[PDB]
RNA sequence: UGUAAGUUAGCAAGAAAGAGUAGCUCUGGUGAUUAUCGAAUCAGAACUUUAAAGGUUAGGGG
RNA sequence: UUGAAAAAAU
RNA sequence: AUCGAGGACUACCAAGAUUAUAACGGAUAACGAGGAAUUGGGGUUCGACAUCGGAGAGGGAGCUUUACAGAUGGCUACCACUUCUAAGGAAGGCAGCAGGCGCGUAAAUUACCCACUUUCGAAUUGAAGAGGUAGUGACGACACAUAUUGGAGGGCAAGUCUGGUGCCAGCAGCCGCGGUAAUUCCAGCUCCAAUAGUGUAUAUUAAAGUUGCUGUGAUUAAAACGCUCGUAGUUGAAUUAAUUACUUUGAAUAAAAUAAGGUGUUUAAAGCAUGAAUAUUCAAGCAUGGGACAAUGCAUUAAAAGGAAAUUGGGGUGACAGAAAAUAACGGGAGAGGUGAAAAUCCAUGAUCGCUAUAAGAUGCACGAGAGCGAAAGCAUUUUCAACUGUGUCCAUUAAUCAAGAACGAAAGUUAGGGGAUCGAAGACGAUCAGAUACCGUCGUAGUCCUAACUAUAAACGAUGUCAACCAAGGAUUGGAUGAAAACCUUGUUCAGAACUUAAAGAGAAAUCUUGAGUUUAUGGACUUCAGGGGGAGUAUGGUCACAAGGCUGAAACUUAAAGGAAUUGACGGAAGGGCACACCAGGAGUGGAGCCUGCGGCUUAAUUUGACUC
RNA sequence: AAAUGGAUUUAAAUCUCCUUAUUUAGAGGAAGGAGAAGUCGUAACAAGGUUUCCGUAGGUGAACCUGCGGAAGGAUCAU
């Protein structure tokens, strides 16, 4: 029957929640079916974090972070390797 | 809302029993519920009860050691013929020498060991194993 | 719990153990009808039907008890 | 609906359920006099016009012999089926066979 | 008095169909001024005859 | 990137 | 007027009568009752026909005689029939007893007698196709000589017997048996059930807890209205030391019959040869003992019933931001969009890219959560209503569910304006493909936005109706009240709200549910709706609403042994994870190319013998 | 007291408008169902190779495709 107790999204008391638009396929999604993952990442990678500091022009300065959250749906999401298909009983697990 | 009160009273006393309570609250007492669990200490299915003076219909505590099987209230009281005890019997009770059925009468609120022998019907309000 | 919202409220005054013009104040309907310069607002047309049938339930009553003359009739 | 004066909703409501039988409702209906072409009638006679074989269904294989009958009474045709082995020799054109029902009802 | 199918819901429609209509003698209803006065209009009842829109004007219908 | 079909009954 | 009351009729007067508690109308293959078939209780089906009442004598209509007839084995007229005839005319109503034709699956003798029961008469006698006997009579019922029907794969008793047929004949109510070794066909032998019986087709009942008050189901099998308001209806908290209902009794209550009391028709079916008190009467009605529970309206409370009179609220209505694109000016001179790869397209009139400005359209990221509000639909920039809590405030049953009825009701869709930036049903190109009229790329009308008026459907979903009482353990969250810790943060008690973890317990067919899908064969708290195997089919016709598309109500004819629900194993995946193989990578030798040995297919022949056909 | 004239009552039978039931209508038109091996495609069941389905609108030999919104009965109960 219900292969999910909250039958995938995260909605309890609210009859409408605003869609949102995928960021691999552009499908629309809603906001709590979506699959949201918060990315920090230096803009200079590490193979050449290093590289700057020999040639550059100030003194002290820190190289700042790329700040991006990606919201997928299901059919990119499992696609991408973000998750994956689990137990019937490690289904539960929520951490 | 609360449609019959000895309906309500019943299946709190029912399922107390059921999980091994030793004494359980009815919120109302009306005058039908006091007198059902006198008829059901004639028979000893409960030891005693009292009644809290609130003023406003207080509460009930029923003494109960686990001999109520299974106490229940009737849907609108069909009128019982004095002819037609023998339909009710067969169908409510699980043996001629175990359950007992409770009536109202004129004379009263009897049980159907005594209501036979004072020769009267009326309608019913339950049983109790 | 409530006649319309579902919700379930037991708040009391409880008066102690010892001894020693609902039906004005709902004519809110008159309050309501605001609704001739807000027509589209859908939601307090609800609320008005909501609180007109409330009235409309103590004129039912009152007449019974003889505190209203059978006469009675509630138009804006 | 249980109310010991609420007699009329439950009788109501079995009127009305009543109806969405498939077995007792064909007793109610007037189909069994216009559309049966038996009616009410235990056998029906009628006069033999096309003999036809009809093979058998899917895993099954072989021609059932058969004769297209047109009643006395109604006047419609029907198919009947010639009742034993090599029996469709029997039988011949415009002759009385009587064609009385089959085994599942109606 | 009654009036169908269809329909753009307005129309079809005076749809179709049926009853009455004369003459004489009466009665009642519709107002102004404080009993008098004025208007053609509608309804009803007796009695009689040659049974009544039709001298002229004056839709045939489906 | 493309990738269609497998005659009925035992 | 009639024997008789009365709109039964007449003249006048007033507008009254029924109606959701089903009026008026429609169908019956409808004469009603006593009763019959079958039932564990409850029930379902039938009843023209023994007896009572009703109606009719081909069809109404009108009358005669008489105490009672609207008489029909009486009369008349008309409509439709039949019989004789001298061609001028005449009577007849078999739905009386036999009998004839037709109708059909379907039903007896054109007999005798008033002897039994009874009725009529001028009355002891006369009459009766009423009545009795005889005749046919496998509708049925009882006792009983010693012979058939169907079957022998499972339900269901019986063959591991022999010949034929070779998915053909055929058997089979259902599942199926038969494509050359039939437990099922056509046959030969045997025994299995019943026995004057036995197969067949239709209909009634039980099984059917598959019509459900006793007695069903509604998350997933079929089935909870999208939600709320609301009249009829049903159901309505405690408390008191004139009717009606309820309950106990009687009276009267046709027989036959139901169960029988008695009675050796030889038993029995029968029959009543003392007549069982025989009990019967459901529904109604009459008199009566009692008023617990109850319905009707002229004095107690203050219900974790209801309603009325400090905070929370992306609850409803009205009156800051830069992304994408465009425009303008400036820099730069060659590509830019796009794809797995490309192309159609834009660019030397200067594209893409970079800074700065201008106007409208739309949008409301990050904060944004199994958090909040809202009846549902839904609600996200800042600057009238709903609920909870607090309450020694007021009323006193005002209450719950609800046919009919009404409001709100995503998106798309219609009509008329404004707006028309982004995306984009139809459509146009470019790709891919065997084709592609689609997925991929580029462009683009309707639409996407606001106003006003319509439409009323969705996976309108928690596939779980509304109100009410009980209900194991635990963490955590939103808004209040009360203490300590001195608006926020930590903690205790308690009310409301969206949820979550465990269960060795409860339920279920299982998945699962526990703020029920628990308190249910130990079955009844109150109310509303829906469902009865799968198709046909939400189709036709009818009704109604809408500018329209369409919505609401909504069958049958016919067809078929399955359709469907939850879980187990296996297989499969152009699903994932972990390992392995000359499977591949790095290579060597090659085969395929040439002549020849040999095997295979094909052609040929009198025969060119045959098995094997991816690993 | 018989024929017969007339006026009433009850009125059979018939003609014109007015609803329920049964039929004829040809092939006619548009539906539906059933019958072992008949064509064209791959639409659905694995991520069925474009996740499926619901409402609505358009298109198209055919399954079906696409736009707006919804659902997991999805392939996510999860950063
Ligand atoms: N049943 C009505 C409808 O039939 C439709 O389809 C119908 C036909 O188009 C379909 O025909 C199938 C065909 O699909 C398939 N590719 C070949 C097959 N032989 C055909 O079969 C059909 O025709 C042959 C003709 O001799 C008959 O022998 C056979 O019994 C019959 N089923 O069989 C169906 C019945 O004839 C759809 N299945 C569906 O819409 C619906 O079921």
């Amino acid at each position: 029957t219900s292969k999910r107790r909250n039958n995938g999204r995260s909605k309890k008391g609210r009859g409408h929640t605003q869609n949102v638009r995928c960021s691999h396929c552009g499908r629309c999604v809603p906001k709590d079916k979506a699959i949201k993952r918060y990315q920090i990442k230096n803009i200079v990678e590490a193979a050449a974090v290093r590289d700057i500091s020999d040639n550059s022009a100030l003194t002290k300065y820190k190289l700042p972070k790329t700040y991006m959250k990606l919201e997928y749906c299901v059919s990119c999401g499992i696609h991408g390797r973000v998750v994956r298909v689990r137990s019937r009983t490690d289904r539960r697990n929520r951490l | 809302v609360r449609v019959n009160v000895l309906a309500d009273a019943l299946k709190s006393i029912t399922n107390a029993e059921k999980q091994g309570k030793r004494q359980v609250m009815i919120r109302p007492a009306s005058k039908v519920i006091c007198e059902f669990l006198n008829v059901m200490m004639k028979h000893q299915y409960i030891t005693d009860y009292t009644v809290v003076d609130t003023h406003r219909s207080g509460k009930i505590v029923v003494n109960l050691n686990g001999r109520l099987n299974k106490c229940a209230v009737i849907s609108p009281r069909f009128n019982v013929t004095l002819s037609e005890f023998d339909k009710w019997e067969a169908n409510l009770l699980p043996s001629r020498h175990f359950g007992a059925l409770v009536l109202t009468t004129s004379y009263g609120i009897l049980d159907n060991t005594e209501a036979r022998a004072k020769h009267t019907g009326g309608r019913i309000l339950g049983f109790f194993y | 719990g409530r006649m319309y919202n579902p919700g379930r409220g037991i708040s009391r005054r409880c008066i102690p153990y010892r001894r020693s013009e609902d039906l004005y104040f709902l004519m809110r309907a008159v309050s309501v009808r605001h609704l001739e310069k807000n027509k589209k607002d859908k939601d307090a047309k609800y609320h008005l039907i909501l609180i007109e049938s409330k009235i409309h339930r103590l004129t039912r009553y009152y007449k019974s008890a003889k505190v209203l003359e059978a006469s009675f009739k509630y138009d804006a | 609906a249980r109310g010991l004066h609420a007699a009329r909703k439950m009788l109501a409501q079995r009127r009305a359920n009543k109806w969405a039988d498939k077995e007792w409702k064909k007793g109610k209906l007037v189909t069994r006099y216009k559309c049966n072409p038996l009616g009410t009638a235990s056998h029906a006679k009628g006069l033999v016009q096309e003999k036809l074989g009809i093979e058998t269904k899917q895993p099954n294989s072989g021609i059932r012999k058969c004769v297209r009958v047109r009643l006395l009474k109604n006047g419609k045709k029907i198919t009947a089926f010639v009742p034993r082995d090599g029996s469709l020799n029997y039988v011949n054109e415009n002759d009385e066979v009587l064609i009385s029902g089959f085994g599942r009802r109606g």
